[PDB]
């Protein structure tokens, strides 16, 4: 009786074949408001996926369980994000953090280009200023803080604020290896303002610092009056300057050392 | 329940008319319906493609997809669509509601018949390639296979999506030219990655290139590597401008003082074995 037609045979698409179980490398690098399509997802799976990817909203895009994850936030922490340039995310399980994905783990994602934003500045200021100093990390941090000069208003204020904070700190004791790196990078900046800041910082140093560290810049008069005799700068011969640590020379002295043969 | 007949359409071959008589004659009808829009290698509307087919509740999703050439299909996602009704016995038929044919009628028929099902019309929308697997990521980012890749993972590393994969890839093949195009974007995980590599293998030519990029702007990432490498390799000749072995002094020829040694005076042009503060002054002399 009825003129029956069976539907034309179904031919799926990639979307339809997608499986979120396989997609951690696809989903982690996604950005805010970018809809990451994940295939049909059954209702009894929604909680697992919401657990795993808590920074994302779970959305139903279409029929038959078709779905997507939409990133909402970066909830990775300064302790785990700021003390490294290595990693943009980590997977968390049982109080432990692992670089590699493990099932049962929850993904946390670091804020992008975070160091250029200055949101790590309060963490590293503490961390690097102690026995918690990691030379490589802590140097890198100051280097790149300077590079925020040509970037963003946020990063330029960052730069400014940190610079103010570091002036006041390093005036107290420029020996602390964090302040050594600061001065090192001012020298690298190599403008009038970076030079006179060094001299400013250096000129506020303590009684012991100057005799322990700046003998080249503060010679004894016996030493000083020999220098007058020669048209070679004092630095080109003075044994106190061949030894000395260049990060604690004043600009004049630092300049002068380059002029010898 | 009698004289079922399929009347041809006037215009759309896909469109048809289903005529029918009934035991109750007040239910008599001439229903317009369409089916099987041809397989599409193109779009119905701006960014849209809507097959002339009603997806009854419970019908397999792929049935919408059967009317799109599979290559052209990879880009498109299937979202929800407006309520439609279909003939159970001929499921996937799109009923058009025109004149005598009216939602009341259809609501009513269902009440009295199992010859009516309902669903949503197939609505496809254009986005980009989906990429649901790790290998799919590796192929796109490394550029060993590029063909079915979205822009986010195939823009010569402009955006950052590939940094996770390239972090591990390039650790293994630092010399890879793509690892170098990646590093040339100067985002912090690349630079950081190469500071680790070159701290171990500074003597490679890729470390030369590493240094060549990061300077002038991100020089610290090279200085860090030089320091550790030369700390870990005191026997290497090329290290002695940066860590000169007099026990009291390895800082001896840093900064201004670099011009003092004849060796460190340009002999070879090899920036990498002198720190930034150092090789600035070399030229200054």
């Amino acid at each position: 009786e009825l003129p029956k037609r069976d539907p034309p045979p179904g031919v799926p698409t990639d979307e339809m074949l997608l499986n979120v179980d396989k997609m951690h490398d696809v989903i982690a690098p996604a950005k805010l408001l970018e809809y990451v399509h994940i295939g049909p997802l059954a209702k009894d799976k929604e909680d697992k996926v919401k657990k795993r990817y808590p920074e994302f909203r779970l959305v139903n895009t279409g029929p038959g369980g078709l779905s997507a994850l939409l990133r909402q936030s970066y909830n990775g922490t300064a302790p785990n994000c700021c003390r490294t340039f290595n990693r943009t995310h980590y997977w968390k399980k049982d109080g432990k953090i692992s670089d590699k994905y493990e099932e049962g783990a929850v993904l946390e994602s670091c804020w992008p280009d975070v160091h250029d934003t200055g949101k790590c500045d309060v963490d590293l200021f503490d961390w690097c200023q102690g026995d918690t100093f990691d030379r490589n990390i802590c140097h890198q941090w100051i280097g790149s803080a300077f590079n925020r000069s040509n970037r963003t208003v946020e990063g330029q204020q960052s730069l400014i604020n940190l610079y103010n904070k570091m002036q006041t700190l390093c005036s107290k004791d420029a020996s602390v290896p964090i302040c050594e790196s600061f001065l090192h990078h001012l020298r690298a900046h190599n403008t009038e303002d970076s030079k006179e800041m060094i001299d400013y910082i250096l000129r506020q140093q303590s009684a012991d610092f100057k005799q322990k560290y700046m003998r080249c810049s503060y010679p004894t008069r016996d030493k000083l009056e020999e220098s007058l005799k020669y048209a070679e700068p004092r630095e080109c011969w003075d044994p106190e300057c061949s030894n000395a640590n260049v990060n604690f020379l004043l600009t004049r002295n630092y300049n002068n050392l380059g002029l010898c043969n | 329940l009698n004289r079922i007949k399929i009347a041809p359409g006037i215009a759309d071959i896909r469109d048809k008319y289903m005529e029918l008589g009934f035991n109750y004659p007040e239910y008599n009808r001439a229903v317009k319906f369409a089916e099987e829009s041809y397989t599409y290698y193109y779009e119905t509307s701006p960014g849209e493609i809507k097959p002339k087919f009603c997806l009854i509740d419970g019908m397999s999703i792929d049935h919408c997809s059967s009317f799109i050439v599979p290559e052209f299909a990879k880009q498109y996602v299937l979202i929800h669509g407006e309520p439609c009704s279909s003939f159970k016995f001929r499921p996937g038929s799109l009923i058009y509601y025109q004149n005598e044919v009216t939602p009341e009628y259809i609501k009513d028929l269902k009440h009295a018949t199992d010859y009516i099902a309902s669903g949503q019309r197939c609505h496809f929308i254009k986005k980009d390639y989906l990429l649901g697997d790790s290998d799919s990521v590796a192929k796109c980012c490394s550029k060993t296979n590029t063909k079915h890749c979205p822009k986010i993972f195939n823009n010569n590393y402009k955006t950052e999506h590939c940094d996770d994969f390239m972090t591990g890839f390039c650790r293994n093949d630092p010399g890879n030219p793509n690892c170098l195009e990646w590093l040339r974007a100067k985002r912090k995980p690349a630079m950081s990655t190469y500071s680790d590599i070159c701290s171990k293998h500074m003597d490679a030519r890729y470390c030369s290139e590493f240094i060549r990029i990061i300077r002038p702007d991100y020089f610290t990432f090279g200085d860090t590597a030089l320091y550790v490498f030369c700390n870990d390799h005191k026997g290497n000749r090329n290290c002695w401008c940066a860590n000169y072995p007099k026990s009291n002094s390895g800082d001896k020829y840093l900064g201004p003082r670099v011009c003092w040694l004849h060796e460190c005076t340009d002999e070879s042009r090899d920036r990498k074995w002198l720190y930034y503060n150092q090789d600035v002054q070399r030229t200054r002399c």
